[PDB]
Formats: structure tokens, sequence, C-alpha cells
């Protein structure tokens, strides 16, 4: 995980990933 | 090559040119640089 501001200087962007449950059919 | 120092631990990382930036007995991946010797001319004004 990120620990800013120990980040920043690594010119790192401070985001998190999105996870959306997608439906195609296999119950889950 | 030279020595480097970590942001947290500070232990001597003494790591080699062109490799991977990190530490040894711990974690995190940054590092600053030891101050030179170095008796430096400083006026008191
Ligand atoms: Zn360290």
């Amino acid at each position: 995980t990120m620990f800013p501001q120990e980040a920043r200087l690594r010119n790192l962007t401070y985001s998190s990933p999105l996870y959306v449950d997608m439906r195609k059919e296999d119950e889950e | 090559t030279m020595i480097y120092l970590c942001a947290d631990c500070g232990a001597r990382n003494t790591i080699q040119a062109k490799e991977v930036i990190r530490c040894r007995e711990c974690g995190h991946r940054v590092m600053y640089k030891m101050r030179t010797k170095r008796m430096v001319q400083f006026e008191a004004r």
C-alpha cells in the first residue's frame, strides 16, 4: 500500500483501484 | 561504488551501481546520502 507523503517524491500518483462486479451466466 | 542511507532505518545499505533501489534488513525504497567529510568554510554572520 502507499504511505504518503513518503510517496510524492517518487512522483507517484496517489490513487486506489476500482473493482466493479461484472455480469456475463455463472451465478457469481 | 558508494554508500546510501534509508529514510527510516538509516542502516548502511552500501549498495552497488545499477541494481535495485531498496534496503536489506527491512523495507521501503528511497534513501539519502551520507554528508561528506569534510571541514567546510563557514562564516559566522
Ligand atoms: Zn532500510
